[PDB]
DNA sequence: CAAA
DNA sequence: CAAA
């Protein structure tokens, strides 16, 4: 939410925000908020199965949110409608491109380098954006 | 036995789904 | 930053070593020269520790040596002979060193002609009034001048002022005919 | 100009430092030299800073040492110690140093029998009455040579005559299985 | 022959000179050592002129400093600190130099705790009676290690047994980002 | 061995040679400091021998220079300047050296203001009671500061404690803009 | 570790050795300095050894010569010359040496003007009272100057204050143009 | 991903004109 | 380059 | 990417 680019401490306003690492077992885990158990009222002696089966439904909702529709395009998605960028104010993704980075590696040559290597990572890339339709003024901001 | 001069190994990367975190993250 | 591993003399590792204790007697070049070796190291890297006392029993200015027994089986005419000495009297006598290279039909040489003694200054890290320190080495042709005879080479001392008194420190000494092989991180 | 970026002793940077005063008790290789470390530094780097008396009560000539436990992790045979020291000493006593290697089934050795200690000479920067100075390394087997005891490395310091009175520098030293990156302006 | 361009200091060139006077009161390090900078350099380069008495009106065994701000835009953890100096004192007293790392939340410091330095022995070029003289350098971390101080360098001047008098010379320091271009004649 | 043909700083050839006999005044920066050079040296590139009577007609620690004129063709910034001296005097006075460079619109300078001299030093091979030497060399801006003077550069000489008496030697100062070639015997 | 195979200085091998005992008589660069060969070295590579008395018949304050014959076959301009010594002397004088270029049409020189000698500075390993070494080199033109003469070279060794008394070492030089080959255990 | 090997950077080099200075200017 |  |  930081309001100005000066509320931003050393690192990010020089270098930008982190992101999360490559997804993995660890990097990539179920929200922390998940539900682990959910827990329904009972009388003393009875339970309500018609209740019962609300209930499940209810969580259900719940679940299919926490898992893969917090945000609310993602909702209405869920209903097979759709959601203007302008619905939630959300940039609009024109392009996204990626590759791998590879290289060669250095020789050393001289009496104590002799057997030892550096490793120069350098590669090529194009990134290609067609033709796009700006309809409102507005700014095109291409990261890295 | 391969021919070829040493390349430098790439992503760790296909079935269905596997990580559900709330939506899109890059 | 980065570690330097070259080095002008490279002090032999867990064998070769001979302590000394004793009187030193210096001598001069007109005479025969005091080779503090009686069981001289052999593999042609040597280590000597000194704990002994300089004694002027003979001349005031003379000079001492310390030797090993020059391997010859390489058929290459010459090779690099290092030295590293650290010594540290007791009388003031502004020591000095220098490698030597001198031949003997004799296996363990007690002592060796002034005449027959060959020369090769070094770089001396310091030469102090009571303290001399040098690591340097130089080239020698390691065959046999006059067939019969085992080559030696060493580091001498002298001094034009001896000084009766307590010497310490080491005298090493080393044939390259081989290079240690060393952790270097990097590689 | 090209600022120079090798070194033969790369001094720890902000860990491995150890304070030692009092009195620094030298002795003679006949009996067990004074290893001035109660904690005694591990990472295998170590700096040592010295104000303490050199104090005379047993031999007029000896030594004294600082030590560090080799890391023997290192599959390699072994590696390289550097050592750094700059001493100043206000009893006129024309210091030396050098590196060792000893061992010891104890963790934190106080003192070691001369007998037991291995020397390996390093170039001394100087070596005047009053202070020694040097920054080198040597090639060390890193590996406890008996089945059951700790490697232990440092830099010795000796002298032919002592004399009373207080010193005060400091005492470097490492084994190199780690270069310390640098900011180098021109990658 | 072929011109030597490496060097372990390159001395500041046109800019980060001061000229100190006055007397020098060298201290131990129980108590606070004397940073004799109160205009210190900046540009983490310094150059300063000695044309002062030493005195000794604490103690006789003591040390002295002088400093310069490191900078710490650098992301690279740490960087090369070179220092060369050059002192000729009246009194002899067997200087000794060496390179020193220390923080502070005062931007002129001038003077710093003992506990609070970090030592980096340096190869002195000499150590006689009455001259010091080095030129060399060593890695250290640049970055402040408590949030919120500035980090200080520069070499530090000790002695066993002071001596009142007259010393002279130039102290001079830098951080190394950045390697003075300098006209080769074959490129 | 491999013979080295690098070097920090390459004496002159058949030129630039001057002999400078008779009295040297040292001074103190306070005050204008003696250039022992009326007939400068040019071809920035000077040898300068010594056989002069070190007096103390003025204060008892100061300094005196020997200087060339900067050859300013060169457009690079600044270029190397290389200074072997070798100065044996007779009074003990600890000597020490360091390189220079001043202006001045005077094409043979005498004497140049203390506060008026800039200072580069540098290491000393020797800096013993009555012999210092040295072989080294820095960077220097070769351009002139004020749009109008002549740039010198040159060794300077300074003690603690002169002491009246003979000094012999020679000293030694080159910009390097050429490189000497050389019988490299395997090229 | 990596054994270093350069150097500055390859002191000759099996030749070129000639013994000077006696009286050196030092002189002053005004009158003619005393060249201590009569079998002057030729195959210009010459080891000298001194076991003479330093003799002041003469001046106090003087310099006496070790020389050889150089070999001016080469077409190249000039080459190498390097120079190895050790000089212990008796008499607390402070040495100092350096190399010297000279002609003359005398195939043996027993003495040479000093207003008809070279000088050449190199770093002096070191220069104590009694004892001076140094294992340098310099850029020498080895083509005769004057249609007709040989051209010397060798080291020159002076003082400020002389005192009579015995002398020791070795004098060592050679004139690059061969490399002395040598067994390097990794190729 | 591209294969070739790394190329330095030319020209910063369209429509209609741009720089109006009085005449023809290198 | 009158992108007259 | 609801591998709804
Ligand atoms: C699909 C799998 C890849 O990650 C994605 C882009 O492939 P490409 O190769 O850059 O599309
Ligand atoms: C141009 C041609 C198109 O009519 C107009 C808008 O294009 P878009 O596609 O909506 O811009
Ligand atoms: C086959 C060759 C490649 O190493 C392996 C994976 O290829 P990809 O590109 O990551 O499959
Ligand atoms: C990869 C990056 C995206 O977050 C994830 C889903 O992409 P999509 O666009 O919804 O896959
Ligand atoms: C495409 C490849 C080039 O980088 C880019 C510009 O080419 P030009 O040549 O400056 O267009
Ligand atoms: C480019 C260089 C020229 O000044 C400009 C116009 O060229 P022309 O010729 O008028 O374009
Ligand atoms: C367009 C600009 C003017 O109005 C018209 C004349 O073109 P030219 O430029 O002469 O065309
Ligand atoms: C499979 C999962 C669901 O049971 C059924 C519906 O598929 P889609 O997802 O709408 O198919």
């Amino acid at each position: 939410t930081e309001a100005n680019p000066s509320n931003l401490n050393e690192d990010d306003a020089r270098y930008g925000f982190r992101c999360c690492h490559l997804k993995n077992i660890w990097s990539a885990p179920l929200p922390p908020e998940t539900k682990l158990a959910e827990e329904m009222g009972i009388e003393s002696n009875s339970i309500d199965i018609m209740g019962l089966q609300a209930a499940y439904a209810q969580l259900h909702t719940e679940q299919e949110r926490t898992y893969f529709m917090q945000r609310y395009r993602d909702v209405i998605s869920s209903f097979g409608g759709s959601t203007s960028y302008d619905a939630d104010n959300r940039p609009l993704l024109v392009m996204h491109t990626d590759f791998w980075a590879s290289g060669y590696d250095v020789d050393g040559t001289d009496q104590s380098s002799l057997g030892q290597f550096s490793g120069r990572v350098q590669q090529t890339f194009k990134h290609s954006v067609p033709r796009f339709f700006v309809p409102e003024h507005g700014v095109m901001m291409t990261l890295a | 036995a391969r021919p070829g001069r040493p390349q430098p190994l790439r992503g760790t990367k296909k079935g269905a789904r596997l990580w559900y975190v709330g939506g899109q993250q890059f | 930053m980065y570690q330097n591993f070259v080095t002008k003399h490279d002090t032999a590792i867990q064998t070769s070593r001979f302590s000394v204790t004793g009187n030193v007697i210096p001598a001069a070049p007109t005479g025969n020269i005091p080779v503090i070796n009686g069981g001289s190291i052999t593999a042609e890297r040597a280590v000597v520790n000194l704990y002994a006392n300089m004694n002027v029993s003979t001349s005031s200015d003379g000079s001492f040596i310390v030797a090993m027994k020059v391997d010859t089986s390489p058929t290459d005419p010459n090779c690099v002979i290092s030295a590293g000495v650290n010594l540290s009297f007791a009388g003031t006598s502004y020591p000095i060193v220098g490698i030597v290279r001198f031949e003997s039909a004799s296996e363990q040489p007690t002592s060796i002609a002034g005449s027959e003694v060959e020369h090769y200054p070094i770089e001396m890290s310091v030469g102090s009034g009571g303290v001399c320190s040098a690591r340097d080495c130089a080239t020698v042709d390691i065959h046999p001048r006059t067939s019969g005879n085992n080559v030696f080479v060493g580091v001498i001392c002298s001094s034009a002022k001896w000084t009766s008194g307590r010497v310490i420190g080491t005298i090493a000494t080393t044939q390259v005919i081989h290079e240690y092989q060393v952790l270097q991180p990097l590689k």
